[PDB]
């Protein structure tokens, strides 16, 4: 609720921005960097006092020809280097390791436009990504090799975009323009005993190539909570968050009120809904929110360019007591929006190459 | 406004509770968001971090772009040095799917639908309190005015009371189950008769009440009948007992669980005589008892008919000449046009014999195997008894659209050796799935295509295009999206039905398009379900990449595969 | 190859419409199960095959029907197997002593 915008920026290169990470896997004193892609171009910025942001290394896509969309940050526990990992309409992961210099790992296989990169909580090694040809095939980086390939035949006949990891990493929730709401649970033994030899696979051991899973089963779907089309969904806890065209904010979980998440079934199709922070004038899909580190504060950008800011405290949707910022200058298209690893920084990017930085006053 | 107010309140009881509750799990969520963020912290804070490092000169990189990063706000604009990025190579772009072999058969608006019964309980809760103001009162609201007069509807619609539930209604649990009834032997038999598809022998068969009804009879006198005392006590052993079966064509104090005579009841219809083959198939009643539960049951349940038949035609008369003059007439008839595919339909031909209004007839088909019309319905296939294989023009198989049946082409061995891989055959490896090593690669053509390992003959089988099985209207909505994405995926089966490759098939959809390809495509007829059999024109060596002919209009031709690839030479 | 007579998602695809029907208990619903997943398995076309299978299979599960107590329940598939004219008389007595 207490925010001002303190520090605004701008790219030279006037290209639509896309996906802005912050490095949350960091410790404490470390810089304040978080990461923005554009149409080619991949930029880290650190914030600083003052609302100063000096830049940061910046490398260009001189080769593809293609639009970033999704970019997220990496760790490496061998050399303990931060890396970050870019994907966009041509669907070729890049993962660049600042301290090299360069990209090394390349990962190809996936069809059209990746409209998501987001990496297990637990294991760094491990990236599921999503594009349009409806693929939630995840790769291990740290071995190279495909992952169990969610989805598929039974799964959604239209494109997916979002998708999240859970706080353990216990089951990723998804959907896409289908409006159907699936989601597959991690902890199914089966992927385990995959994921046990996919981190010691080699195929020079043997001639037998890795063989990833297939999966095309679901722990729940449903597609009774939007009829536009949803664009965001979070893991809320045991909760499940919802933004669609629709100008409305739905969280909702499975089944009843009693039923728990992993306890349900595949079979199960009621639905609980309990989200209403209904918002306005920003009709258009391909938005993205983001949350805080601690899951406490919610805020939202616009078309129009304001701010949409909500907690996660005893403020409930029974009223949705709402904090709607706004910034005269920040008007033209809120494309992306991120949280730093504290509810006092937040970096706004406006769809016309420019970023405002909002700070708490805490 | 009391009344209004309490139809406000009764609706809102369950809404508060609901608004107690949501918060109730929130703080839930809240701690176990707590929870967990504190633990995963945890590890964050063990894992140390390297500092972010600033950029540096590159002198023989000296002529990369500089961008210069404006500042919105008073500081100072910031400009850096731009890094060209890695060079990688495309793949075409293309849609997840899966493997298969066989084929294969196939918004958020409102809230609640309707009014909750829910109010209507608690309405009752307003009849129950119960002068006739209170009838007036409780109709004053709802649009089901609840006055005594309509009260009375009230009760009778409170008579439902519960609904049945998606259960089977009689008490026929699996007889393996203690509790399993006395269900007759039609009725068990009647949940495995309406799964059961005999088509391709399986339950539920998802690729096929399109089932035969099975009030059929055959001969049972088949039993050699060899009597003897061979067990104890048993049908023989008893002079009066045994005589007495004779006659047919009081147990001991041993009694049979109620699910024993549901299988008592089953076991009659396969012999109606075999009382020792009872012995064996239960070990838990020996013959004796059991015969005589039989003479029970034989004077509580109807006798069984027992009738054997042997039709009048015995031999001859039957000359393979008059099936294609009688395949001629129906030639002329209609299938002279020979555009009308009409996939094959399980006819029923219960008293009637096989006339001008059987089904295939009308759909200028052969009946088969699986039809109800007799074994000697004169529409039926009669094989495909050349002596070399059913491959070639002579044979009746080849040219006419019926793959050769196991069964059938009993020279060119169908039936013989199933399992081994090879054999003489050329038109019955649809039949075993025997298809070739394909593989899979960018083609040169466009975007993926189809490549083959090894040589391969002209006039031989390749991998069949098999899909899903969709109508024509689907298939021009679904088309009418695909069109609108280019992508065809989609095979002209028959006028009845068509085949889709977008979301499900395998692996030779990607074959691309040619004018004069080395590989062509004809439909093929086989056991009952129309495919489509792929197969190249010409002798093929090794890695040639696989083109057929779509067969579509020369404007949609350059619409959607204008490209060849091939000039003239001279 | 990466294929073969049966693919692996169309398994985990039928057992899910096999739960679907409501009518069948699951004694006589599991029964169901297995068969069609042996058929399936090898791909059997013709009459002659069905008379070996069931031979076949008896054998390849005959102790996990012990264990599953579908034994009996397996009993009246075969006698609907005879219904069907698909068996023989004998095939149903050498079941039972693979079955014992
Ligand atoms: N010879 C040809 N020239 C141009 N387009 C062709 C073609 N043969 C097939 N196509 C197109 O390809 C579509 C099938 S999808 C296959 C396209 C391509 N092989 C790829 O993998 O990217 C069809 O809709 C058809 O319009």
């Amino acid at each position: 609720y207490s925010f001002k915008c303190v520090n605004s920026l701008k790219e030279d290169h006037n290209q639509p921005l896309f996906g802005v990470q912050f490095n949350w896997h960091s410790k404490e004193g470390d810089p304040l960097v978080f990461a923005t892609v554009g149409s080619n171009r991949v930029t880290l910025y650190e914030c600083h006092s003052q609302g100063e942001i000096r830049l940061l290394q910046s490398y260009v896509d001189a080769d593809a020809d293609e639009n970033f969309y999704t970019c997220a940050w990496t760790y490496d526990s061998n050399t303990s280097h931060p890396l970050l990992a870019v994907a966009g309409s041509r669907g070729i992961i890049r993962i660049i390791n600042p301290i090299t210099m360069q990209c090394i790992k390349h990962y190809v296989g996936h069809g059209n436009a990746i409209n998501e990169l987001k990496f297990h909580p637990r294991d760094p090694n491990l990236l599921l990504s999503v594009s349009k040809d409806h693929a939630l095939r995840l790769w291990n980086i740290q071995t190279d090799t495909l992952v169990a390939i969610f989805g598929g035949v039974e799964g959604h006949r239209d494109e997916v975009l979002s998708a999240d990891y859970d706080l353990l990493g216990e089951k990723i929730m998804s959907c896409g323009m289908d409006h159907s709401l699936k989601l597959w649970r991690i902890n199914s033994k089966r992927m385990m005993n995959a994921i046990k030899e996919s981190y010691d696979y080699n195929p020079n051991k043997t001639n037998r190539p890795f063989i990833s899973q297939k999966i095309h089963f679901p722990d729940f779907s449903t597609r009774d909570i939007h009829r536009n089309y949803v664009d965001c969904v979070r893991w809320l806890g045991d909760l499940i968050l919802s933004k669609s065209c629709e100008n409305a904010i739905v969280c909702w979980k499975p089944g009843k009120m009693e039923d728990d998440i992993d306890k349900i079934k595949p079979s199960e199709s009621n639905v609980t809904i309990l989200g209403r922070f209904d918002y306005s004038q920003c009709d258009i899909w391909y938005m993205r929110f983001s949350m805080d580190f601690w899951q406490k504060m919610l805020a939202l950008g616009n078309q129009v360019g304001k701010l949409y800011v909500w907690d996660l405290e005893v403020e409930d949707p029974h009223k949705a007591k709402c904090t709607t910022l706004t910034h005269h200058k920040c008007g033209a298209a809120i494309r992306q929006t991120s949280f730093s690893r504290d509810s006092s920084i937040l970096i706004a990017v406006c769809d016309d190459a420019s970023i405002w930085r909002w700070d708490r006053l805490r | 406004k009391r009344v209004k107010s309490e139809y406000m309140r009764l609706r809102q009881l369950k809404r508060f509770r609901r608004a107690d509750e949501v918060k109730s799990m929130f703080s839930s969520n809240r701690q176990k968001i707590l929870e967990r963020t504190e633990i995963l912290n945890q590890e964050w804070k063990q894992r140390r971090i390297q500092p972010v490092h600033i950029l540096t000169s590159v002198s023989s990189l000296r002529g990369t772009r500089e961008c210069s990063v404006t500042s919105d706000l008073d500081f100072p604009t910031q400009v850096i040095p731009l890094k060209t990025l890695n060079a990688v190579a495309s793949v075409p772009i293309m849609y997840s799917w899966s493997p298969l072999q066989q084929n294969f058969m196939v918004h958020g608006d409102r809230e609640c639908g309707f009014i909750n019964d829910e109010i209507f309980v608690e309405l009752v809760n307003a009849l129950g309190q119960y002068s006739d103001k209170i009838f007036e009162a409780i109709s004053s609201m709802f649009p089901d005015k609840g006055t005594a007069e309509e009260l009375k509807e009230k009760y009778k619609e409170l008579t439902e009371q519960q609904l049945p539930g998606a259960l089977p209604p009689e008490c026929t649990p699996n007889i393996d189950g203690p509790n399993a009834k006395s269900v007759q032997r039609e009725q068990s038999l009647h949940s495995f008769h309406t799964l059961f598809c005999r088509r391709c022998f399986k339950y539920d068969c998802f690729l096929h009440f399109h089932a035969t009804p099975n009030t059929y009879k055959r001969k049972n006198t088949e039993t050699a009948l060899d009597n003897k005392p061979c067990g104890p006590q048993c049908y023989q052993h008893l002079e009066g007992a045994k005589e007495f079966a004779a006659a047919l064509t009081p147990p001991e104090n041993v009694e049979w669980s109620g699910a024993e005579a549901s299988m008592f009841r089953v076991l009659i219809g396969t012999y109606y005589d075999n009382f020792c083959a009872i012995a064996r198939l239960i070990g838990t009643k020996t013959c004796r008892q059991v015969y005589e539960f039989r003479v029970k049951e034989s004077s509580i349940i109807a006798p069984a008919p027992a009738e054997d038949v042997d039709t009048p035609p015995r031999k001859k008369k039957r000359k393979h000449r008059l099936w294609a003059a009688h395949c001629r007439k129906i030639q002329l008839k209609k299938d002279g046009s020979s555009n009308h595919v009409y996939n094959y339909q399980p006819c029923d031909h219960p008293r009637q014999p096989c006339d001008s209004s059987c089904p295939c007839v009308i759909a200028q088909n052969f009946c088969e195997k699986f039809c109800q019309c007799s074994s000697e319905c004169q529409n039926r296939f009669p094989g495909c008894r050349c002596k070399a294989q059913c491959n070639t023009k002579q044979c009746p198989c080849y040219l006419a659209v019926r793959e050769c049946d196991p069964d059938l082409c009993l020279t060119c061995g169908a039936a013989d050796h199933w399992d081994s891989k090879n054999v003489s055959c050329k038109n019955c490896s649809i039949q075993r799935g025997s298809k070739k090593h394909l593989l899979l690669a960018p083609s040169d053509v466009a975007g993926w295509g189809i490549f083959i390992k090894d040589p391969v003959q002209k006039n031989e089988f390749i991998s069949e295009y098999c899909g899903e099985i969709i109508s024509q209207d689907e298939a021009d909505r679904r088309g009418k999206v695909y069109d609108k994405y280019m992508c065809s995926f989609l095979f002209n089966l028959n006028n009845d039905f068509v085949v889709d490759a977008t979301r499900k098939g395998n692996k030779i959809r990607f074959a691309n398009h040619s004018v004069n390809p080395n590989c062509y495509a004809k439909v093929m007829m086989v056991n009952g379900d129309h495919r489509i059999g792929i197969f190249a024109k010409r002798a093929i060596q090794t890695g040639e990449e696989l083109f057929f002919d779509y067969r579509y209009s020369q404007a949609d031709a350059l619409k959607y595969v204008g490209i060849e690839r091939e000039m003239e030479i001279p | 190859s990466e294929d073969e007579k049966d693919p692996e998602w169309l398994r985990e695809k039928t057992i899910t419409q096999i739960e679907e029907f409501s009518d069948v208990n699951e004694g006589e619903k599991e029964v169901m199960k297995l068969w069609n997943l042996h058929v399936m398995k090898h791909g059997f076309i013709a009459d002659n095959q069905m008379n070996h299978a069931c031979m076949l299979f008896v054998e390849n599960y005959g102790q996990k029907i012990i264990k599953k107590n579908l034994c009996r329940n397996f009993m009246l598939h075969l006698v609907s197997m005879h219904d069907f004219n698909l068996i023989s008389i004998m095939s149903i007595d050498k079941a039972v002593t693979k079955l014992r």
